[PDB]
């Protein structure tokens, strides 16, 4: 969603890693891991 | 209903009555057929 | 949390209070499930 | 249903049924109360042969056993009535307590000194009797559980065996007998837990009258219970009625906690002391 205001994101990149955060990885890195087998099973919370 | 009950502590079962009543389904049938009206007034006028 | 993610959802719907009656008397926890068209299922295991 | 007609089942002899003919009027418990029932489920003994067997699980299970009484002893039938509540029975004496007139008995699950053959080990299978104890019995057993629960909290592993062998002989009426080398289980820590939250709550609501009252009165009188007790204002009496009574909520509860059913009340006891008209499941 986030625009942030694009001024220059040379600079403001590593403002964001001064915080030590990390978003959860939303539905298709948490996709990616789920492999063929593992995919149609009831294990896999993101088949909606 | 008949019950062959017995046993210790086999679970019986008291005179399950039941009744119905069965409604009846209705299909009327219909043919139509048709008289000429020259058919008809050769029966009625009757000429010469 | 992850284990029980990673398989088996289901934690409980019991107390502590109630747990040990479930060691007690052995109670049905999972239903019928809907997925239902062969039948009745059976599982064990024996690591090799 | 009312009358259980018993089936036997097992291969019985004449000095089995010999000895209940003479106990006619023992208590019997039954879990499914059909007409018809077998010996596997008559009787209390199929589930104090468990394979944990601590008095834990024995007495929370055996609440939702169904008393008898015996009845019409004669070859293979047992009749047993399913007593109601509020009529007058008599009861046969099943542990060695005297029952003392006038008191309410309990069901206790079994003696647990040994495993003792209630009839006889009949195809390795006895009928074993619950004691019916008269709830003074009954729940000094039960408090004794707990206390020696909470003493396992802040012991390390010996100074529990130390003082539970101090408090497992119970000397009470006619019996001593043994606590069950008391196991740690999750149905006391669930109530022990809200033992000591009610233990909590009357400090909260001690409103410094009844707080004070015995060191008050140590000053004054010398009596027994007051010399014992001593090593172990306000002018809102309508807040001190509310305090009381949401205090009274919780001895009511906390007492509820270590006390059992109220169940057969003593009629009358005969001078034989073992058959008891008891009313008042």
């Amino acid at each position: 969603f986030v625009r942030e205001h694009m001024a220059h994101a040379t600079r403001r990149l590593v403002h964001f890693y001064q915080a030590r955060i990390d978003p959860p990885r939303t539905a298709n890195e948490a996709k990616h891991d789920f492999s063929t087998k593992e995919f149609a099973k009831v294990d896999n919370y993101l088949l909606f | 209903v008949p019950r062959v009950a017995t046993g210790a502590g086999i679970p019986t079962s008291r005179q399950t009555t039941v009744m119905v009543s069965k409604y009846s389904e209705k299909s009327p049938i219909t043919i139509p057929f048709e008289i000429s009206a020259a058919c008809l007034t050769h029966l009625k006028e009757t000429f010469e | 949390a992850w284990v029980r993610q990673a398989t088996g959802a289901r934690r409980t719907e019991v107390l502590d209070s109630e747990a040990i009656s479930i060691l007690t008397f052995g109670r049905k926890t999972d239903k019928g499930g809907p997925a239902l068209l062969h039948g009745q299922r059976a599982t064990c295991e024996v690591i090799l | 249903e009312t009358t259980v007609l018993v089936t036997f089942e097992q291969r019985l002899t004449t000095g089995d049924v010999g000895k209940l003919s003479r106990l006619i009027g023992a208590v019997i418990p039954i879990p499914y109360r059909h007409h018809l029932l077998g010996s596997s489920q008559v009787g209390l003994d199929a589930v104090v042969k468990d394979k944990t067997r601590d008095y834990s699980r024995m007495r929370a299970r055996m609440r939702e056993m169904t008393l008898t009484i015996m009845r019409r002893v004669e070859g293979n039938q047992m009749i047993l009535g399913v007593p109601t509540h509020g009529q007058c029975y008599t009861i046969r004496n099943t542990g060695p307590v005297s029952w003392e007139k006038g008191d309410v008995l309990t069901t206790l699950p079994p003696v647990f000194s040994g495993e003792v053959t209630g009839l006889v080990s009949v195809s390795d299978w006895d009928l074993v009797l619950p004691w019916i104890v008269p709830m003074a019995l009954a729940t000094e057993i039960n408090q004794r559980m707990m206390m020696l629960a909470l003493l396992s909290l802040d012991r390390s592993h010996e100074e529990v065996r130390a003082a539970t062998a101090q408090l497992r002989v119970v000397r009470y009426r006619d019996a001593t007998l043994t606590l069950p080398e008391i196991t740690i289980d999750d149905t006391v820590l669930i109530d022990m837990r809200n033992v000591c939250i009610s233990l909590s709550m009357i400090a909260n609501l001690s409103s410094e009258v009844t707080l004070a009252y015995v060191r008050k009165l140590a000053l004054e009188d010398s009596n027994m219970l007051l010399m014992k007790c001593q090593e172990i204002y306000n002018i809102t009496p309508t807040e001190e009625l509310n305090k009381l009574t949401a205090l009274f909520v919780m001895i009511r509860q906390i007492t509820d906690v270590i006390s059992e059913q109220p169940a057969f009340l003593v009629c009358d006891v005969s001078p034989d002391d073992k058959s008891a008209l008891c009313i008042y499941k």
